[PDB]
DNA sequence: ATCAATATCCACCTGCAGATACTACCAAAAGTGTATTTGGAAACTGCTCCATCAAAAGGCATGTTCAGCTGAGTCAGCCAAATTAGCTTATCATGATTTTTTTTTTTTTTTTGACACTTTTGGTAGAATGTGCAGGTGGATATTGAT
DNA sequence: ATCAATATCCACCTGCACATTCTACCAAAAGTGTCAAAAAAAAAAAAAAAATCATGATAAGCTAATTTGGCTGACTCAGCTGAACATGCCTTTTGATGGAGCAGTTTCCAAATACACTTTTGGTAGTATCTGCAGGTGGATATTGAT
């Protein structure tokens, strides 16, 4: 088995167009995607830690790298998105 | 026995293939090409069906916006003739040549 | 039962972002609200594209996007296109452009 | 089995100028046909060598794509499509 | 008297600096700018020597390198006024445009 | 001002280096405006990277580091 | 009195390697081969390098070595030129070119 | 404390030159110059590594990674210098 | 200002590739619970150094004028290379087969890292000696600009 | 070409600043002997995929020729810049004092990594189901270059 979001990418294909269909040739330039900016971020966080001398990756750090990466409108969109997702998990369960 | 004066077959020609996706280069002789400058490396190389289509849509595509990058130079000098002189800036602008 | 996905409201698999942070080793301890975080940008940036992505789909009158519709997305919102400006979308093709001198004009 | 040379012809004149419509090109000059060719002759052989490089270090006989792809988005031409 | 057709302080100039590696830009004209514009991000921020001393460099050389990249834009339309059509160009086909 | 503490006498030493042949009158400006873009999209990932830290001054490297990941580096403050 | 970097015969940090590179977390696990030639490529490139930054001394009167040393080699070699193509050496300033058309007679 | 590669810059300029010395603001010059060098042929050979599933950056990787960052005759050398630094360090104690 | 020949194209109809679902189920994956560690934070503060002057010295900026300039307007012959048809090759899409390369799994032989113990080092901080780089001063050499 | 009209390199230098020598100290570092994990190293073997091959079939490359138009070298006024230079502003640089701030450190909280155990899932797989976008066909419209 091959790991992939293009689940993830699915759930939310619909959310947004219900009805619209997407290619196997398209679906794959997504997969290509989302893993892109991963890997993107992932690295300019796993970055700062080691400009500031820590051991830990946190949302301290995927942050500042997404506000790094990503350009105006996205970003502070992003941002935002994000530190929600964080503080409604940090009161669930 | 009619014509299309000069250049109002171009205009049409972009156009044409602008809206499209589909490879120029033919698919044979590329890959023939492609067989033989990875010869002159590594000789005995086996190449996945696919990978050598991995450098064709990246081959195109480079060339596609390098000839962009070449008007943007003939044209600065009132020409709309694209010449060696040309694509040669646009690469050394480009960061390119050598 | 219950995922972290649903737990934080998101749908991109939190712990995969988890996981994939650590097998990849970009950093010793990967905290935990980071891959939240983390899935939660991607979501973000996923249904961004995919929205642009299908009103180019709309457009073109088919109902099934392919790659052209991901690039006239990408190529076509200042934003998307300089987070993608050196990435290619295979499949794509350019966008519907001309110079202008080229045009035929003057009587 | 066959001894391969000159193939950088095969990219004829004519998709030659196919691309260039989609590049925005109207009249092309006629040293251009070959200059062309020869530029993408070194852009072949810049990935191909780092695609190869890449299926060398992994004991490898067969480019797969990921070989290149790693190779493309290594010289800042990213690219989408093909997995990875 | 003697007088200078438009070319020589221009060439030992050319010539001089191009011989030299001192700035070329007062620590402070710039300085201040480069503080003005922070504060569009930040307040009351406070810039190690080391740092204002490195934008200065990297700002100069950057400048440089377009130029020449500029130049040539010029040149390239048989002429020698680096004239902004050009840099337009250049920044352009670079990327910063695109 | 701010902007125009660029002098324009100056501009032309900067010019001059890139084997500048003449110059020109809207020039002067057209750079003005470049140099402030460049500045900007530096400082900013530079000042993105201060306040990280929880600093309040930009230090060497939070330029360095910016000017990395903006695709021109720069050897002689990483110390 | 023997140290890896000591019986591989080198002159860089040879010790230290095997730490930076696990530090940067440039994985987990460092073989101990690479360690070492890693700093051996490293210590070639220093002097190849000063090498050709050397007898930029020796073109302009000065005996010692400063940054337009460097930078006068590097630019002047190929290679390194490729190499550093995107690296900005500071007090460095151009090259004496002047693209012929800029000097007198036409 | 603070580090540098500094001194082993100075014991290898002390090996091509023993009549020179190096301005402080050449000697930064060439600690980056180091320090980045490192930087770029660790990942890449990061990378190699976790592109095979391999948990371990080994000689190898090392190699492969200096071969796709140096240019041509420049990286032949250095692949060279390598091997000898290292196939001297194996017998030797 | 009409005209026919060309070609882009609005919609339509239809059939197989491609995308959509059904469905079992696996091992990897991710949740859950608990012992155990420790990363870095809240707090105290020493030592670096960044900001703000005021001094002084004058250079580098600025604002006007002057002519030589070459940038930009302008036209027009030669000739480059658009283009339109006349033929036949090398590509391709069908279709499959041959054989070799990569991937699956498994044994053991080697390599590495961590644990607690020696011993080695290269920065740290004054203090300090010595070498030469700055730059500036003497000046014929030097280029070029009008006679 | 000659000559005045205004600026560069060799050179002797020597003051001051800093490039280097030392002297000692240690805070962290590099290697050691040892031990137990694991990773590479290898290795016979199923699964997938590439090269090899036949084939009808051809639009797509080729290639000759005909020719509208951009390419290109030239005439020429003048808007434009360097150059030339003189009233004088604030940027440097010594030189400093002060106080914000970043850096060294000691302890504890809460966050995280590790093993225990349960079991939720997203992915391979044989399977069929389903639907759309490609490929043919009719012909409507807008373009186009000559009459």
């Amino acid at each position: 088995r091959k790991e992939s979001y293009a689940i993830y990418v699915y759930k939310v294909l619909k959310q947004v167009h219900p009805d619209t269909g997407i290619s196997s040739k398209a679906m794959s330039i997504m997969n290509s995607f989302v893993n892109d900016v991963f890997e993107r971020i992932a690295g300019e966080a796993s970055r700062l830690a080691h400009y500031n001398k820590r051991s830990t990756i946190t949302s301290r750090e995927i942050q500042t790298a997404v506000r790094l990466l990503l350009p105006g409108e996205l970003a502070k969109h992003a941002v935002s998105e994000g530190t929600k997702a964080v503080t409604k998990y940090t009161s669930a369960k | 026995p009619h014509r299309y004066r000069p250049g109002t077959v171009a205009l049409r020609e972009i156009r044409r293939y602008q809206k499209s996706t589909e490879l120029l280069i033919r698919k044979l002789p590329f890959q023939r090409l492609v067989r033989e400058i990875a010869q002159d490396f590594k000789t005995d190389l086996r190449f996945q069906s696919s990978a050598v289509m991995a450098l064709q849509e990246a081959s195109e595509a480079y060339l596609v916006a390098l000839f962009e990058d070449t008007n943007l130079c003939a044209i600065h000098a009132k020409r709309v003739t694209i010449m060696p002189k040309d694509i040669q800036l646009a690469r050394r602008i480009r960061g390119e040549r050598a | 039962a219950k995922t972290r996905s649903s737990r934080a409201g998101l749908q991109f698999p939190v712990g995969r972002v988890h996981r994939l942070l650590r097998k990849g080793n970009y950093a010793e301890r990967v905290g935990a609200g980071a891959p939240v975080y983390l899935a939660a940008v991607l979501e973000y940036l996923t249904a961004e594209i995919l929205e642009l992505a299908g009103n180019a789909a709309r457009d073109n009158k088919k109902t099934r996007i392919i790659p052209r519709h991901l690039q006239l997305a990408v190529r076509n919102d200042e934003e998307l296109n300089k987070l993608l400006g050196r990435v290619t979308i295979a499949q794509g093709g350019v966008l519907p452009n001309i110079q202008s001198v080229l045009l035929p004009k003057k009587t | 089995r066959k001894v391969l040379r000159d193939n950088i012809q095969g990219i004829t004149k004519p998709a030659i100028r196919r691309l260039a419509r989609r590049g925005g090109v109207k009249r092309i000059s006629g040293l251009i046909y070959e200059e062309t060719r020869g530029v993408l002759k070194v852009f072949l052989e810049n990935v191909i060598r780092d695609a190869v490089t890449y299926t060398e270090h992994a004991k490898r006989k067969t480019v797969t794509a990921m070989d290149v792809v790693y190779a493309l988005k290594r010289q800042g031409r990213t690219l989408y499509g093909f997995g990875g």
